[PDB]
Parts: C-alpha cells; sequence; structure tokens
C-alpha cells in the first residue's frame, strides 16, 4: 500500500532501473573471462545473489522513493498500521533485550566480585567460571530487573554517592 | 566522642575526595591542640594517589 | 590405581592445558574430568541430583542405541524382512496391515492396536520406575543407582577398586552412548536416512559425505 | 626494569631474536600467498599485460567486489 | 601448564576471544541468511 | 489436600524415596514432587512459588477465555469473525473491528497498537505495584495472597478455610496450565478448534487420536 | 560502505515521517496524508474567517518558494547530526557553568577565577580545567554544528535551484556523496579564478579561498 508519497518496490519501474544497472555491470565483467572458467563462476554467483536480494526486497512490502531504494518507517503506528514493524520496531525489541542481557551480565559479575579481598584483581584477570555461569544465568533478566526497581535495591542512596562541593 | 581503632566512618568534610564515602579509623589522636586527630584509611585512592586522611570529629558520621 | 579417576591427582577435561578443577567436582565422583563450563552443579542438592540423572539416561541410552542399531543391521547385512527398518520410521508399523512382528515373522508378536501397547507402558513401566525410587519385590531402595542384590547376579561388584574401575567405565560407556544417540537424532534430521546408511556413504566418499557437505547442501538450497 | 647492564644485555640480545622471527613468518606469508593465491605463473608468460595479484578476498557481505580483473 | 590458563583468563585475550567468536558468529549468520533490512 | 510429613504425594503408596528434604509439607500443593532439584534453594523456592501461582491464575482465565466465545458461538447464535481463539486476534487486522459480543457498538476497537500500549502501560503499573507488594489497592499480607481489596467476600478470614482453599487454588491452578499447554500443542498438531477436537473424540474414541498424526512426522 | 560494494538498495533510508506529518498539517499534499490544513473536512482548514489560507496554500505548495521544502531519508540524517551538534555544545558549555566553582578534580576553582590556565601537574595533571576552557573546546564544536548547517542548507538550495533534486535526494545518504557532489564538484570554478591562462572576477574569491586555508592552519 502506496503511503507518504512513497511506491512499494515490486511496482516500482526505478527499482527495476537499479536491478538491471548491477545486472548489466556484472555482464560487462563476464565478458572479459571464459563461460566455465572460475572467476566466471563467481561473476554468476554474484548476479544470482543480487536477483535473489532484489526479488526478496520485492515480497516484504518495501517502499521504495523517488530514487527506488527501500525507505524505513519508523513511526510505529504507521509501521504497524501498514504492515511496516520489521523494519525498526521488531529490531528494536531485538536490541532492548540483547542490550539489557548484556548490562545485567556486566552489572552482575561486578556486584559479584566487589565482595572479594582484592576485587580490582578480578577486573584484569577474569573470573571466566564465574563469568560463565552469569552469563547463562542472566538470559531472565527482566526479572532481576523489575524485582531491583520495586523493591528499590536498583538504586544507591544519595548519602552513600560521592559528590562535589555543589 | 572519638569513634574505635578499626571502626568505620563516613565523611562529611565537603572539598574531600571520600565525602559521602566509608573509611576504616586507624588512630585517633587524644591532644586538644591537634586540629584533625582521627586517621582514616580508604580503598579508593583520590587523585594524588594517596589513600590515608586525617579528619576532625565534626567531619565524619560515626 | 584408581588415582587416574579419583582424588586430586585425576586426569582433567583439558588435558595438559589443565591447572586444577572447579571445586564443586573434588573428585569423589566416576567420571569426573571437572568439566562444569556452566556451573549447573555448583548447588550440592542438585549435583546429587544430576549425579542419578546422568546414569539413568546414560544407561537409557545404552538400551536405546543398541537396539536403534541392530534391526536396521539385521535387515541390511543379514536379510532379515523388516518392513520399515530405519527407528525413526519404526512405530508408524503398528498402524500397518502385518502389523508390528518381532524379525519380520508375522505370528512372532502380531501387534495391532497402540492403546494397548500404550497401557501396558504405563502400568509396567510406572511399577518398574517407581519400585526403582520407592524400594520393591526385588529389594529395598538403600542405593538409588547401585542396588546390586538382584541386579548383580554375577557378583562383579564386589572387589572395590574393580567396581570403583567398573563404575567410570559405566559412565564412560554412558556418555558415549548418548551422544551416539543425539547423533542419531541429527542425522535423522538432517539426512532423512538411517544410521548404517549414513555410515555408508561416509564410508563410499569420506570428505563428499558429512556435516561440512551437509551445511554446504543447506547453504546452496538458501 | 634494572639497573644491571648484563641483564639488558640478556633481553635485548633475545627480543633481536624475537623481531627476527616476526620477520620471517611475514616473509613466509609472502611466499605463501604467492604460491597459493596468486596469479604468478600467468604473470611469468605476459609481463606487460597481467597485472600481479596475491590477494583474494572472501565473498562475504558483498565484499567480492574488491576482487578484480 | 600451571598459570597458562590464568595468562588466558587476562582481559586482552579473553577480550580477543570473545571478539572473535562474537565476529564470527555474525560472519556465518550472514553467510546462511543474507542481506536483511 | 493435605499439610505436614503424611500427606498425599506424587507417587502415592510408593512415595518413600521420592520425597525431597526440602519440600516438607509447609505450602499447598506439596506432594514432594521436584526431581530436578530447583528448590533446593529457599529464596528460589519463593520465586517459584510466586511464579507457580501466577502461570496458574493467568492460565485459569486464559483457558477460560479461549472456550467461551467458541462455546457462545455454537450454544447461542452470538455471529464471531473467526470465534477460534487462534483465530481471534487477526480480526483487527486488515480494516476489521473487533466489537464485544459481536456487537459493533461496544468497543468496535481496530488499532491493534493502541490496544497493546494500554495493555503494556496498564501492566507496567499494575505488575510493579505487585512485585512490590504496596500500592493504591494496598499492602500485601502475602506477596501471592495479598487479600484486601483483592479478597472482598473475606473467605480468607478463617484460617483452616484458606489453609485448605489455597490447595484447591494450586490444584485447579495446574490442571488448567495442563490444559492450556494442550490448547497450544492440539493448535499446533491437529489445526482445528479445540471444541472440535473434543467432539472428533467423542465421536470416535478410536483412530482420532494424537496417533492419527503421529504417523505424519 | 552499500553505495562502495556496488548495493545501493541495501542503504538505511529512514523516512522523516514526523516532519511528513508536521508538513502535512500545515497544507502540503505531497505526502498524501490529509490532516488539519491538508484535509477539506477539518475545522482547522474550514473556519470560515481564515482568509489568509489561499494564499497560504498556494505558497506551500509550489516547489519554488523555499516554504516547507519536501524532505526524505537525506534530511533525516543531516537533522541528526545537527541534533548531535546542538547537544554535545550544550554539554561542554553546561559543563562549563556548572563546573565553574569547583568540581572533584579542584574544589576550589571559583578561588582562581574564570581564566587561568591549569593548576599544574598534579593531581594527575589538570590542564583545560577552568571554565574559559570549557567555552574555548565549546566554539570548535559551534563551528563544526553551523557548519553541518549551512552546508546542508546551501546543497539543498543549490541542486533545487538548479532543477535536479534527485542530486541531494540521491547522493546525501552517504558521506562521499557530500565530498564528491557538493565539495569537490562545486570547486571547479572557484579554483580556476587564476589560472596560468589567466584570471576571472573569481579571483579576489579563490585567492581568499587559500588565505582561509592558511589562517586555519596557522591556528593549529
Ligand atoms: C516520538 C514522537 C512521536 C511522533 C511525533 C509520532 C507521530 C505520530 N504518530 Mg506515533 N507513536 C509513537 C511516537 C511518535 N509518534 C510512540 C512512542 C508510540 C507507542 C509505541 C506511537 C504509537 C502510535 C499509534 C498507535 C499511532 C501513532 C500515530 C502517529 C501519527 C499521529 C496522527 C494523529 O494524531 O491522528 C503521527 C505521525 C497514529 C497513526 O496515524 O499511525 C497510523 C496512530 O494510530 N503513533
Ligand atoms: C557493566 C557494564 C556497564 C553497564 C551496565 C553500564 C551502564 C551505563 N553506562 Mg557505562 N560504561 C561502561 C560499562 C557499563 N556501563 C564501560 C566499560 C565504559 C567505558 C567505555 C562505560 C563508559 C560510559 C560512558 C562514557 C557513559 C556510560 C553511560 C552508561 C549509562 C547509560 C547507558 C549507556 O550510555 O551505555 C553506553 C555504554 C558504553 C558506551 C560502554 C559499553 C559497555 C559495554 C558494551 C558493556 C560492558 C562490557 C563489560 C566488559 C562486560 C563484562 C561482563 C562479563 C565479565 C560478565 C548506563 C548506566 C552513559 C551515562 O552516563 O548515562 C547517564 C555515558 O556517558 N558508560
Ligand atoms: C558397558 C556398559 C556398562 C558397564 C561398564 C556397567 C557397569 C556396572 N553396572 Mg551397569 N548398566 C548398564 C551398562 C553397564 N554397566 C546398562 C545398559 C543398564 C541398564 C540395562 C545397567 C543397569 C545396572 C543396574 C541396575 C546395576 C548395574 C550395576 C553395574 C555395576 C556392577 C555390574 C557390572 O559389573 O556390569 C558390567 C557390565 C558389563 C561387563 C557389560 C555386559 C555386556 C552385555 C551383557 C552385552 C549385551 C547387552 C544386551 C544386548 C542387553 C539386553 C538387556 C558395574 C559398575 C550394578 C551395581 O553397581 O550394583 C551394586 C547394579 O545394581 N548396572
Ligand atoms: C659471521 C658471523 C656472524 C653473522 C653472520 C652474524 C649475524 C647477525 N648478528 Mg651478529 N655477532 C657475531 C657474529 C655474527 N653475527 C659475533 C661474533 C658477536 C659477538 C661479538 C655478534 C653479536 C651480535 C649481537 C649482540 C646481535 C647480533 C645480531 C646479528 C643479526 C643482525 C640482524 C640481521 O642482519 O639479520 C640478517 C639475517 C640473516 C643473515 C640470517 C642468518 C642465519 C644464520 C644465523 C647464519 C649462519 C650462517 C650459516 C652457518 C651458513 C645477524 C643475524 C643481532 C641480532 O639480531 O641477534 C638476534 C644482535 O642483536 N650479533
Ligand atoms: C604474516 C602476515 C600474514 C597476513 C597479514 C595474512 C593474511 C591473510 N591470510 Mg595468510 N598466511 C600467512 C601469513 C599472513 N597471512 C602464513 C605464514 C601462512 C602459512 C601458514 C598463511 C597461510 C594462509 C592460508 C592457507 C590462508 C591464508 C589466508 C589469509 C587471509 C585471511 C586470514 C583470515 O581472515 O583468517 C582468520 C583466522 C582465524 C581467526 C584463526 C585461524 C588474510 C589476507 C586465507 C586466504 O587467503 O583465503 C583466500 C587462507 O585460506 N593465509
Ligand atoms: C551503527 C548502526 C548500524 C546499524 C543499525 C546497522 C544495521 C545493519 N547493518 Mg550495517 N554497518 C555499520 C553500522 C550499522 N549497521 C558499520 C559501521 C559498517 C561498516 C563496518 C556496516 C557495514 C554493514 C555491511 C557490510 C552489512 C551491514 C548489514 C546490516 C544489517 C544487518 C543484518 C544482520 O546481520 O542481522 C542479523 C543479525 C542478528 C539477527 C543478530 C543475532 C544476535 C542473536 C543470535 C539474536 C538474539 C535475539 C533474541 C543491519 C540493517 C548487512 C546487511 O545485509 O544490511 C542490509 C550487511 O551486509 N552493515
Ligand atoms: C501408583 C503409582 C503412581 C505412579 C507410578 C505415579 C506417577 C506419577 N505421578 Mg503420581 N500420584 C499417585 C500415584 C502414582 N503416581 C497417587 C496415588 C496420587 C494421589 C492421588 C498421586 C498424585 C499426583 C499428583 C498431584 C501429581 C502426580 C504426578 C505423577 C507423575 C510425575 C511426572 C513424571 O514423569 O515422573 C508420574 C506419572 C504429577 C504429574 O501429573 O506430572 C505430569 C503430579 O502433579 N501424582
Ligand atoms: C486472560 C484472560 C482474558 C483475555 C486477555 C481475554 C481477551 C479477550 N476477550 Mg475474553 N473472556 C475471558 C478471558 C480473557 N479474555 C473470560 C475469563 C471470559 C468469561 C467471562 C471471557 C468472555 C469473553 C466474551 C464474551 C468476549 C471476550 C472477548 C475478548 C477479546 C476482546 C476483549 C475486549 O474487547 O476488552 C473489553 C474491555 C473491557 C472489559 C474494559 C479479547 C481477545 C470478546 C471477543 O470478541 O473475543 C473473540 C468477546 O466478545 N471474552
Ligand atoms: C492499582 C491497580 C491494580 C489493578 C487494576 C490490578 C489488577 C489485577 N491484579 Mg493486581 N495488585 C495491585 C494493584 C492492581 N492490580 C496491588 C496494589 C497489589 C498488592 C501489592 C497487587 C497484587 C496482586 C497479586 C498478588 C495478583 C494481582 C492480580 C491482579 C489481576 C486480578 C485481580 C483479582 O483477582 O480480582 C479479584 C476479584 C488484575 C489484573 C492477580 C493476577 O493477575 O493473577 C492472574 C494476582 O495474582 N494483584
Ligand atoms: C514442577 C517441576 C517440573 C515441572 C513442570 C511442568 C509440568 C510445568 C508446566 C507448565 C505449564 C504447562 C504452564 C502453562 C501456562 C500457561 C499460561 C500462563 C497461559 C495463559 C493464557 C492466557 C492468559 C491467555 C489466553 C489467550 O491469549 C490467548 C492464548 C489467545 C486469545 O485469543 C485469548 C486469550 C486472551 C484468552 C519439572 C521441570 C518437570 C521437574 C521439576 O523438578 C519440578
Amino acid at each position: 500500500e502506496a503511503i507518504l508519497g512513497l511506491t512499494p518496490c515490486a511496482e516500482s519501474a526505478k527499482f527495476q532501473k537499479v536491478l538491471t544497472k548491477e545486472v548489466k555491470a556484472l555482464e560487462k565483467r563476464e565478458k572479459l573471462y571464459e563461460p566455465g572458467s572460475a572467476p566466471f563462476q563467481a561473476l554468476e554467483a554474484t548476479k544470482a545473489k543480487t536477483q535473489a536480494r532484489f526479488a526478496k526486497y520485492a515480497e516484504s512490502g518495501l517502499l521504495c522513493g523517488a530514487d527506488g531504494l527501500p525507505h524505513l518507517i519508523s513511526d510505529p503506528g504507521l509501521a504497524v498500521k501498514y504492515g511496516h514493524a520489521g523494519e525498526t520496531l521488531i529490531p528494536t525489541i531485538g536490541f532492548l533485550y540483547v542490550a539489557g542481557y548484556i548490562g545485567t551480565a556486566g552489572r552482575t559479575y561486578l556486584q559479584e566480585i566487589s565482595t572479594r579481598q582484592k576485587p580490582t584483581q578480578s577486573e584484569i584477570i577474569i573470573d571466566v567460571p564465574l563469568a560463565t555461569s552469569i552469563a547463562f544465568k542472566s538470559w531472565d533478566w527482566p526479572n532481576k530487573a523489575v524485582k531491583e526497581l520495586a523493591s528499590g535495591t536498583l538504586l544507591e542512596d544519595a548519602k552513600n554517592v560521592p559528590v562535589s562541593r555543589r | 566522642a572519638g569513634p574505635a581503632r578499626g571502626s568505620t566512618v563516613k565523611v562529611t568534610r565537603p572539598e574531600s575526595y571520600w565525602y559521602n564515602q566509608y573509611g576504616k579509623v586507624i588512630s585517633v589522636d587524644e591532644s586538644g591542640a591537634i586540629r584533625y586527630p582521627v586517621v582514616v584509611r580508604f580503598e579508593k585512592e583520590n587523585y594524588q594517589g594517596v589513600t590515608t586522611n586525617n579528619f576532625a570529629l565534626d567531619e565524619l558520621e560515626y | 590405581k584408581l588415582s587416574d579417576w579419583y582424588g586430586p591427582n585425576r586426569k582433567l577435561f583439558l588435558g595438559p592445558l589443565s591447572d586444577g578443577a572447579p571445586e564443586h567436582l573434588k573428585g569423589e565422583l566416576p567420571g569426573d574430568y571437572g568439566f562444569d563450563v556452566l556451573g549447573l552443579a555448583t548447588q550440592p542438592t542438585r549435583l546429587e541430583r544430576y549425579r542419578q540423572g546422568e546414569i539413568i539416561n546414560g544407561r537409557w541410552a545404552m538400551l536405546g542405541i543398541v537396539g536403534c542399531i541392530v534391526p536396521e543391521l539385521l535387515a541390511r547385512n543379514y536379510g532379515v524382512p523388516f518392513p520399515e527398518p530405519v527407528w525413526f520410521k519404526t512405530g508408524a508399523t503398528v498402524f500397518s496391515e502385518e502389523g508390528l512382528n518381532y524379525l519380520g515373522n508375522p505370528s512372532l508378536i502380531h501387534a495391532k492396536s497402540i492403546a494397548a501397547i500404550l497401557v501396558t507402558e504405563i502400568l509396567f513401566v510406572g511399577a518398574a520406575e517407581a519400585f526403582r525410587v520407592s524400594g520393591g519385590p526385588l529389594g529395598p531402595a538403600t542405593d538409588l543407582v547401585y542396588p546390586g542384590k538382584a541386579f548383580d547376579p554375577l557378583g562383579l561388584s564386589k572387589d572395590e577398586t574393580a567396581f570403583a574401575e567398573l563404575k567410570v567405565k559405566e559412565v564412560k560407556n554412558g556418555r558415549l552412548a548418548m551422544l551416539g544417540m543425539l547423533g542419531l537424532f541429527m542425522q535423522g534430521f538432517a539426512t532423512g536416512k538411517g544410521p548404517l546408511q549414513n555410515l555408508a556413504d561416509h564410508l563410499a566418499d569420506p570428505t563428499g559425505a558429512n556435516i561440512i557437505t551437509f551445511h554446504q547442501r543447506v547453504l546452496s538450497d538458501l | 626494569h634494572t639497573t644491571d647492564l648484563e641483564d639488558i644485555s640478556r633481553k635485548v640480545f633475545s627480543a633481536h631474536f624475537g623481531q627476527l622471527a616476526i620477520i620471517e613468518i611475514w616473509l613466509s606469508g609472502m611466499f605463501f600467498h604467492g604460491a597459493r593465491f596468486s596469479n604468478y605463473e600467468a604473470w611469468l608468460l605476459d609481463p606487460i599485460h597481467v597485472k600481479p595479484s596475491a590477494q583474494i578476498v572472501w565473498p562475504i557481505v558483498g565484499q567480492e567486489i574488491l576482487n578484480g580483473d | 601448564m600451571k598459570y597458562f590458563t590464568t595468562y588466558l583468563s587476562t582481559a586482552p585475550v579473553v577480550a580477543v576471544l570473545w571478539f572473535t567468536l562474537t565476529a564470527s558468529l555474525l560472519i556465518e549468520i550472514n553467510r546462511f541468511f543474507p542481506d536483511i533490512l | 489436600k493435605w499439610y505436614g510429613p503424611n500427606r498425599p504425594k506424587w507417587l502415592g503408596p510408593l512415595s518413600g524415596g521420592a520425597v525431597p528434604e526440602y519440600l516438607k509439607g509447609e505450602y499447598a500443593g506439596d506432594y514432594g514432587f521436584d526431581t530436578a532439584g530447583l528448590a533446593a534453594d529457599p529464596k528460589l523456592f519463593q520465586r517459584y512459588r510466586d511464579a507457580e501461582l501466577q502461570n496458574g491464575r493467568w492460565a485459569m482465565l486464559g483457558v477460560l477465555g479461549c472456550l467461551a466465545p467458541e462455546v457462545l458461538s455454537n450454544v447461542f447464535g452470538v455471529p464471531y469473525p473467526e470465534p477460534v481463539w487462534f483465530k481471534t486476534g487477526a480480526t483487527i487486522l486488515n480494516g476489521g473491528s473487533i466489537d464485544y459480543l459481536a456487537n459493533p457498538k461496544l468497543i468496535h476497537a481496530s488499532n491493534l497498537l493502541l490496544t497493546l500500549v494500554l495493555e503494556l502501560v496498564f501492566f507496567f503499573a499494575a505488575e510493579t505495584w505487585r512485585e512490590a507488594g504496596e500500592g493504591p489497592l494496598g499492602k500485601a499480607q502475602d506477596k501471592s495472597y495479598p487479600g484486601g481489596v483483592f479478597d472482598p467476600l473475606g473467605l480468607s478470614k478463617d484460617p483452616a478455610a484458606f489453609a485448605e482453599a489455597k490447595v484447591k487454588e494450586v490444584k485447579n491452578g495446574r490442571l488448567a496450565m495442563l490444559a492450556m499447554l494442550g490448547l497450544f500443542v492440539q493448535a499446533g498438531v491437529t489445526g482445528q478448534s479445540p471444541l472440535e477436537n473434543l467432539s472428533a473424540h467423542l465421536a470416535n474414541p478410536g483412530v482420532n487420536f494424537w496417533t492419527s498424526y503421529a504417523p505424519t512426522l | 560502505v552499500m553505495q562502495a560494494f556496488g548495493t545501493p538498495e541495501k542503504q538505511i533510508l529512514i523516512e522523516p515521517v514526523f516532519a511528513q506529518w508536521i508538513q502535512s498539517a500545515h497544507g502540503k499534499n505531497i505526502y498524501e496524508l490529509n490532516i488539519l490544513l491538508s484535509s477539506d473536512s477539518s475545522n482547522a482548514f474550514s473556519a470560515s474567517q481564515a482568509i489568509w489560507l489561499p494564499g497560504w496554500l498556494n505558497g506551500i505548495n509550489d516547489k519554488s518558494t523555499s516554504l516547507f521544502l519536501q524532505i526524505g531519508p537525506g534530511d533525516f540524517l543531516v537533522h541528526h547530526a545537527i541534533a548531535l551538534g546542538l547537544h554535545t555544545t550544550t554539554l561542554i558549555l553546561v559543563k562549563g557553568a556548572l563546573d565553574a566553582r569547583g568540581s572533584r578534580l579542584m574544589p576550589d576553582k571559583k578561588d582562581f577565577g574564570y581564566s587561568f590556565p591549569c593548576d599544574g601537574p598534579g593531581r594527575g595533571g589538570t590542564c583545560d580545567i577552568s571554565a574559559w576552557d570549557a567555552f574555548y573546546l565549546a566554539v570548535f564544536w559551534m563551528l563544526n554544528t553551523i557548519g553541518w548547517t549551512t552546508f546542508y542548507w546551501h546543497w539543498k538550495h543549490i541542486t533545487l535551484w538548479q532543477g535536479n533534486v534527485g542530486q541531494f535526494n540521491e547522493s546525501s545518504t552517504y558521506l562521499m556523496g557530500w565530498l564528491r557532489d557538493y565539495l569537490w564538484l562545486n570547486s571547479s570554478q572557484l579554483i580556476n579564478g587564476y589560472n596560468p591562462f589567466g584570471m576571472n572576477s573569481l579571483a579576489v574569491w579563490g585567492w581568499m579561498f587559500l588565505f582561509g586555508h592558511l589562517v586555519w592552519a596557522t591556528g593549529f
């Protein structure tokens, strides 16, 4: 469905122009080699991939501009109403899960070693068992996050936080 | 009163690196002429690279 | 001596590189190479339950792998008339017309109803498992994994040291068999052929039939 | 580290051997890339027209375009 | 080997190893499932 | 049904060695079942207890909500567009609306993302109050068993009846969880409604089984 | 890297839908969004005593005027660059003003004043610790940020006025486009202002162009 003045890539002539332009370049390169030789095969693999890629973009409801290149929709309302949520909105959730995981693993390891005798030695020599255990137990990180938040164990109190003369 | 040797204090001197942080008491001087009798040791070194400092009683929370 | 497999001088999984073992794996268990990278056995209750678990899954795997191999072995290298000799296809053969006939021979069992097989399995194996845990007709449940009265007729577990070496031999044969089984599952998914067909294709063209070739084929079908 | 000039000399001499080892790996690499991923035997027939090449790129993420003619 | 694993546990070795695996994984995904936009 | 040291257990009469030590019959639904040792840590056991009750109560409302609009369409003539549970949802897609009791003057909802966002926001509030154990609706008596506004009939006032009813709740919860897992797998395998699945096994006890779908794998 | 590998279809080209919505509300009908002044049936449009509206709508839907230029992915990227510059300039200046009286590295900064060199190599070293130094640092960021805004304004107009708005739409999504189709291309006449053949009236701007290069470099 054409929105925001954009055409769907599946029914855009400029899209086809682009595909033609890439495939023609590859043909020109192929002229130099012999139809059985291994460079030839490489250029054929390249061309195959190329045509496949354009076909994929065509059956994905991507939206082309005047340049004939696909454009992404980032307002979540527009994305969900017109079937474009896979462009930005799903990746959002995907990034925020993995970033929360990495944070949780890092915070966890740091809070664990902080109770050791020399905690700074465990920062330059990683406790690898401890780190692997933390990395694999941290797949359900919102458990820990919402617990820490609602309980109050997420934030240090202001009285315990070093601060300047203000 | 003084803190006990080995006790934990919180610095309340605003110009100090260790403000709002906790240190161990190592020594208290008992003379009244001394202006900063309590010696405190901290885990985190300051920008100078030292880890100890003298304090008065009115700059500690014990 | 039982020292290459027990105590602080045991052989560990990283070989020469090994500079010690985790603390929860003390070397008081058979097959302790100090391998607990994900630290699943850091609690002692879990380490007990997973010890039993490992041995039971192992034993069942050893019976499984043998059961999964041999009716293919007869049907190929001996010529026993099995309808569907491949283990993952067997089981639909109770919904055939000739049924489940032991060794091909149509008078040997001739099962047709899955309801009877299921109900007898639930009863029989339900009993046998509940006895295993709580104790039953064949003795008390003093040891949960090594009973040894009725279940050691040849008196093999009497010589202490030999018992402690055989213990390690059990676990290690059990581990091999669990990897073998896992291999049967994945090769089943990958190839859609039977295990000994796979072994035949490997033996025909070793380079051009393996898991690398398989991944290539996947990649060629995009 | 030390004040002893003997200990320093020893470290220097031994570090020098390590530098020669890394140089030798680097040369061996150049000869290997020349034997296995080059057009040296083609270039030897036609030095004027064939352009020397001894680094191939793997096809991934579109980088194969760097494998020129 | 008696302290070799502790050397492998140090930060730049663990970093090189972790990035190499993480990179390798992303390369292999981008071999199998290319051109995700 | 009970507590204590001589309660019903999960292997029945043959449940001598089948009980771990940490399950001492203090909490509802202790049949001494924990073969993977998950509850050996007692903080983890408190967590899991809350989780088992959250999954259960949600599973109960779920199974009632997956069946009710199908029943209303079947029994009464309520004209739901796609009344099956795994087909509801798609009604709000395209240009279609969601009308409660198939009446287009009732909710008439057409904006999927506005629906979802309202749900997450409402839940972010209510779940944060749940986890804290204090909120607008009051302070909880127990994390899993809040009481107050949540118990308007005062059925938790009697101690023994409360102790029984905890065992009723956890057992209905477990059943409902197995029901819901049933619904999911049935839809995944048979591709038909769960009332059609029941009708098919009521009409014919025989072949109409999981062992009509098993041969195809 | 997508342009370099010959695959422009794999660029990330986010539409600026929130700015296109605002433009739609003002009366531009190129985005087919039909709201407020771009809907005929709205209260805002049909406000009886509006009367500025016919003039306004004529203006806003005329390509020649710069009254709400059309925008796309190239516009999205540069607006985020400008945002980066505004925030980063603000951060340097706000830190300057809020750490003016003191910090942890120097708790008595107010006693030295606005401008002083440093507090010596002690405490790890203290170059550029005064509030004046924050200002000095912020001026580079401010020149960079107005640089980015004027380069965008210029290239966007130069392409609109020549007619080839495609040039800006295509090239502005990657940095070699700015370098090649803006800086490199539009410097051709300037650097020919005086040549071995002769000189034209662009010779003063030619010379002032190299003079600027020299004065900038002398500052380093
Ligand atoms: C446990 C690791 C960890 C966690 C949870 C955080 C969390 C945060 N950082 Mg910090 N930071 C970290 C490490 C961490 N950081 C490190 C290692 C550096 C040095 C490069 C920084 C440098 C830094 C700066 C300069 C800023 C932040 C800021 C922030 C805050 C906002 C989010 C952000 O800006 O991300 C950005 C994160 C980075 C730029 C650093 C990348 C962190 C890596 C990818 C993850 C940790 C790596 C670690 C080695 C993992 C080992 C774990 C293993 C042994 C189990 C947030 C509180 C910002 C802030 O103050 O917000 C108000 C801010 O300006 N961080
Ligand atoms: C205890 C124990 C063990 C165990 C265990 C077991 C058996 C665990 C099993 C857990 C299980 C099986 C838990 C399912 C929950 C399902 C829920 C929450 C359903 C909600 C459903 C809801 C809220 C929503 C329904 C709908 O949205 C749907 C779907 C579609 C819509 O149209 C309609 C509505 C909105 C109504 C081990 C591991 C075996 C050993 C260990 O040692 C001890």
